[PDB]
RNA sequence: AAAACUCCAGUUGACACAAAAUAGACUACGAAAGUGGCUUUAACAUAUCUGAACACACAAUAGCUAAGACCCAAACUGGGAUUAGAUACCCCACUAUGCUUAGCCCUAAACCUCAACAGUUAAAUCAACAAAACUGCUCGCCAGAACACUACGAGCCACAGCUUAAAACUCAAA
């Protein structure tokens, strides 16, 4: 419904997540 | 010309029900009177609509609940035995 | 700081003073008392003190009063509890009333103005 | 006695916090909810106990012990034909009992308005 | 403010019950305190088996100690209590003469709270 | 009206009445009717105590023909 | 909710209606069925009342008039050209004893 | 009227003389505040059975 | 388990009515808030859980009450066919 | 007529047992969980007499939280109490299951007769900690 | 169904430094977060209102330092069933963690998503949901989406972060 936003915002925080922990 | 209706106190108006022990004083040392609102089997306090009191009335007796089973005047799991012929105010529905 | 024995304010305007005994005169003092009676104690002595009519309930100068003996209760229980963060934010907000209050006087009154200053002690400073 | 709600739903005059917070709004419809059946019974268990002890005690033939067995049969067989024509053939009872269809025509003779 | 204490015993009848009480009541009188009244409830039955403080107790008497107390002492009592071994429990509560009955009607019929939605259909 | 008063008191005190309500007599003096005009009619002379008043009209219905099986 | 200037008073949560307006309201709404009648018209009886169904219909009978204490359907009045057939004279006057 | 009654209770308190006849009528005296209710709200004692 | 024993939910048997008891103490139960208990202490219950599910329970005991007091008040005129027709 | 209340251990119990009161009798604690339950008899003297529980007869699992060895577990638990010496006893239940009557019925069944029937169930109030809740 | 242990369980007598069923069909306190076994004390501000990201203070839970504690639950881990594959849903044990002291970034769907000061609805009438709609003032924001709970800059008892906060490109949308 209204969560597409929300997910988006959560895998690009992942995405960050993943960058701040690889280096 | 003098019947007209005048708006006064509205009577037909009978003195509303008031609690079983609003009338009287509720202190810790009754052990019968705060042992008879509590089930002789599970020893569970009563809620509002089954002893029959308001909000005071009904935190007053389980204050003095609370400050007879911890101070030590009356049991939390069962009932006193030597206070089980006490008349019976609550509903029950047990046993038919 | 009034003594543990030095008659409150309910048991003050009766007749009788030397008629009771002891005991009597010790129930009916500070010693089986309560803090209240003490800040009322001090509220009424400085309203009969410093400002003039201590009667005016409505007036600013006993708001001033009741204000600072609140903030001095509060600073007495913040040295006497250490962690207390209700209390502390209490004092912050009575201190900030307090504060405008004597800005409001002394924009309206300046003499009883001065005269709560240096009874009470306190200096209404000027905020940066 | 049913407990009032003055200040259980969030409104706008609620100064405080909701205690209840529903899903659907507390608006009655026009139907009564279908009664509770259709249940697992699984009943004579410790007759068919019984029988199997008193087999394993004595020889497969049911000659030893013929009294128990004949029992625990004559016991299901009536409880399974009760229960067989009573489901079959009754279904009503006395005065307050399964009464869906009645409950929902009054409902409907009688309904809510909402709209004003 | 008036407060009242319930004291508990372990069996010992007049004497040992008569030095505690005279104890208890030198303490209050020295500390700071004022005593009022002294009653007794009776020698009666607990409620629960108390295997606090020595070993067994099942059989005490209680007590009824009406005192005035300050504001710097009752703490002072509870620890003199909590280390004398005669006294098993006992709490110092405030006197409930103190607070007087109001003027409640006892229940009342609530109304149905309405106007909580719209004239909608849907 | 002090009429609803009148007869709030009376049912409070007494009861109801022996006589049945004929509502089809548009004109229909009942137990109450006739206590609440003769409370009136007394209280038309010049008295103030209600409770003298309620006492003498019961007298005087009681002494009249009507008596008014009340309860114990 | 359009009920507060035409109730006298309250009586025991029991409203009475004032009988002064009533009667100026009733003789002006008989003058009106008055007139219709004269000028050859067409009243209808329509109550949907379970309880007083067979005095309505005698009544409109026995004068020559028409009554309707019957279900309303849909069509009726509304879509008489294919109903009752082509042209259809409508009622002009219907009466609601019971709204 | 408050101060005269609590000069007039006072006079039953307890002293540095009157102790032990104190605890002698303590020990000698049983007090129970125990009393219930029923549907109207009458008060019955144990003591009484 | 400080208190006694045979006192805290003992029922009494008569004629050997086993299974009149059973359902006593059962019913007792069930009426005191035991076994719902039990059944909710089984495993750990979330505090937002369980105030929502508390909510959902009063709302549906509301809704009953409502049902059963509207029930009670229209079961004056299902009776029978007073008027045929009509 | 008939209290329905457990007597106290007063005077005067006036009900009688094969020549006994109501204290002097003996007690069958049964703990029954989800999946097993346990049975012992034990003397007002307290004295283990008998004691067995739903593996004590060759079942396995799954088949420990049936109410057919709940009963096997009764029944023996009736026969070897009988074989000492005890006529009248006191059921005590401890936890909710699948077998909760089960070994009252093979506690009658064996020779038993029940009187007074007990349940302490150990639930706390908001005491400790439970298990997580599982996905199912 | 495994697997986990046999110094495993059961009635009796002797035991705790977080966690207070029923009362709770109660709507309360507090600015919010938050808080309901008992005993005692201090105490829940402001006589018009509003008003900081130019400031101060409080503030769900989790994560750190050193000491005191550990029944049970449990990040991780080890072992054990199913599946072609299972680092998850099925089972047991265990570490940090739930507790108190003094010092830390102040983090959420911090949701009743509805700012406070007052009143009104038969003069006022609303896209649709949702919890019906307005009049007078004020604070911060908006005016196409991803890029971006993002580098830099400005501060933080901290260097895997928090507060403020974009450009370039594509799209005729969202
Ligand atoms: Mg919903
Ligand atoms: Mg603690
Ligand atoms: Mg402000
Ligand atoms: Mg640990
Ligand atoms: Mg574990
Ligand atoms: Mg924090
Ligand atoms: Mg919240
Ligand atoms: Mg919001
Ligand atoms: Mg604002
Ligand atoms: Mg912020
Ligand atoms: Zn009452």
């Amino acid at each position: 419904k209204n969560v597409l936003k929300i997910r988006r915002r959560k895998m690009n925080h992942h995405k960050y997540r993943k960058l701040v922990k690889k280096t | 010309n003098e019947d007209l209706p005048i708006s006064m106190e509205n009577p037909y108006k009978e003195p509303l029900k008031k609690c079983i022990l609003c009338g009287k004083h509720v202190d810790y040392k009754n052990v019968q009177l705060l042992s008879q609102f509590v089930s002789p089997f599970t020893g569970c306090i009563y809620g509002r609509h089954i002893t029959g009191l308001c909000g005071k009335k009904q935190k007053e007796i389980t204050k003095a609940i609370k400050r007879a089973q911890i101070m030590g005047f009356m049991p939390v799991t069962y009932k006193d035995p030597a206070y089980l012929k006490d008349p019976k105010v609550c509903n029950i529905r047990y046993r038919e | 700081d009034p003594p543990p024995s030095t008659l409150l304010k309910d048991y003050q305007n009766v007749p009788g003073i030397e008629k009771v005994d002891d005991v009597v005169k010790r129930l009916l003092s500070l010693e089986m008392a309560n803090k209240k009676e003490m800040l009322k104690i001090k509220q009424e002595q400085f309203m009969k003190k410093i400002v003039a009519n201590p009667e005016d309930t409505r007036s600013l100068e006993a708001r001033i009063i009741a204000l600072s003996v609140k903030i001095r209760s509060y600073e007495e229980h913040l040295e006497k509890h250490r962690k207390d963060k209700a209390h502390k934010r209490y004092l912050l907000m009575s201190i900030d009333q307090r504060k405008k209050m004597l800005k409001n006087l002394r924009n309206t009154n300046y003499d009883v103005f001065e005269k709560i200053c240096w009874g009470l002690g306190i200096e209404y400073t000027f905020p940066p | 006695a049913t407990p009032s709600l003055r200040g259980r739903l969030a409104r706008f005059g609620n100064p405080r916090k909701p205690v209840l917070k529903p899903n659907k709004p507390l608006i009655l419809a026009n139907r009564v909810g279908e009664r509770r059946r259709e249940k697992g019974e699984a009943t004579c268990i410790t007759e068919m106990s019984v029988m199997m002890a008193c087999w394993k005690q004595n020889e497969f033939r049911d000659d030893a012990c013929r009294k128990e067995i004949q029992g625990f049969l004559d016991c299901a067989a009536r409880a399974q034909e009760a229960r067989k024509m009573r489901s079959i053939q009754e279904t009503l009872g006395e005065s307050g009992s399964l009464l869906p269809n009645k409950l929902n025509k009054l409902l409907q003779r009688f309904p809510n308005k909402p709209y004003l | 403010p008036r407060y009242e204490l319930a004291l508990i015993l372990k069996a010992m009848q007049r004497p040992e019950t008569a030095a505690t009480l005279k104890r208890t009541i030198e303490a209050l009188m020295d500390r700071g305190a004022i005593v009022r009244d002294l009653e007794n409830l009776g020698e009666r039955a607990l409620p629960y088996r108390i295997s606090a403080h020595s070993q067994q107790h099942n059989r005490g008497g209680y007590f009824l100690v009406d005192f005035y107390a300050p504001t710097a002492a009752v703490e002072s009592m509870v620890e003199h209590l909590s280390r004398d071994i005669d006294v098993i429990r006992g709490n110092i509560v405030k006197h409930p003469l103190t607070q007087e009955l109001k003027e409640c009607e006892g229940i009342v019929p609530v109304p149905l709270a309405e106007k909580l939605y719209s004239t909608k259909k849907r | 009206y002090h009429e609803d008063r009148i007869r709030a008191k009376f049912y409070s005190v007494y009861g109801s009445g022996q006589r049945a309500f004929d509502l089809f007599n548009p004109n229909f003096k009942s137990t109450c009717q006739r206590f609440v005009e003769k409370y009136t009619e007394l209280q038309k002379l010049g008295e103030t105590d209600e409770e003298k008043l309620f006492v003498e009209t019961g007298k005087a219905l009681l002494a009249e023909g009507v008596i008014l099986r009340r309860v114990g | 909710r359009f009920m507060e200037p035409y109730i006298f008073g309250s009586r025991l949560d029991h409203d009475i209606i004032d009988l002064e307006q009533t009667a100026t309201h009733l003789q002006l709404a008989l003058n009106f069925t008055a007139h219709m009648a004269y000028r050859k018209g067409i009243i209808l009886f329509i109550s949907r009342n379970r309880q007083f169904s067979y005095l309505i219909e005698n009544m409109a009978r026995d004068c020559g008039e028409y009554a309707h204490t019957r279900y309303f359907r849909g069509g009726m009045l509304t879509n008489a050209r294919l109903l009752f057939g082509p042209t259809v004279r409508l009622p002009d006057l219907i009466i609601f004893l019971h709204t | 009227r408050e101060v005269l009654q609590l000069q007039e209770e006072v006079k039953n308190f307890i002293t540095r003389e009157n102790l032990e006849a104190r605890v002698e009528a303590a020990l000698d005296s049983r007090k129970n505040y125990n009393w219930a209710i029923t549907r109207e709200g009458l008060v019955v004692r144990p003591q009484r059975r | 388990a400080k208190h006694l024993k045979f006192i805290a939910r003992t029922v009494m048997v008569q004629e050997g009515n086993v299974e009149s008891a059973y359902r006593t103490l059962n019913r007792i139960l069930t009426m005191d808030g035991l076994i719902e208990d039990i059944k909710h202490r089984r495993y750990y219950e979330k505090p937002c859980r369980r105030r929502q599910r508390e909510s959902y329970e009063r709302c549906r005991r509301i809704y009953n009450m409502e049902m059963a007091r509207k029930i009670n008040f229209l079961m004056r005129k299902n009776r029978a066919d007073p008027w045929q027709g009509c | 007529k008939f209290s329905i209340y457990p007597p106290i251990p007063g005077e005067e119990s006036s009900l009688r047992w094969a020549g006994k009161k109501f204290e002097e009798i003996p007690i069958a604690h049964i703990k029954a969980s989800h999946n097993n339950t346990q049975i012992q008899v034990v003397s007002a003297s307290n004295e283990p007499l008998a004691f067995a529980s739903c593996g004590t007869e060759g079942f396995r699992n799954a088949k420990k939280g049936t109410g057919i060895a709940a009963q096997t577990a009764g029944i023996a638990a009736a026969a070897r109490a009988k074989q000492k010496g005890v006529i009248h006893i006191r059921v005590v239940v401890k936890g909710l299951g699948p077998g909760r009557l089960s070994a009252m019925h093979g506690l009658i069944m064996g020779g038993l007769e029940v009187i007074s029937i007990t349940d302490n169930t150990p639930i706390p109030h908001n005491g400790c900690r439970p298990r997580k809740a599982r996905k199912l």
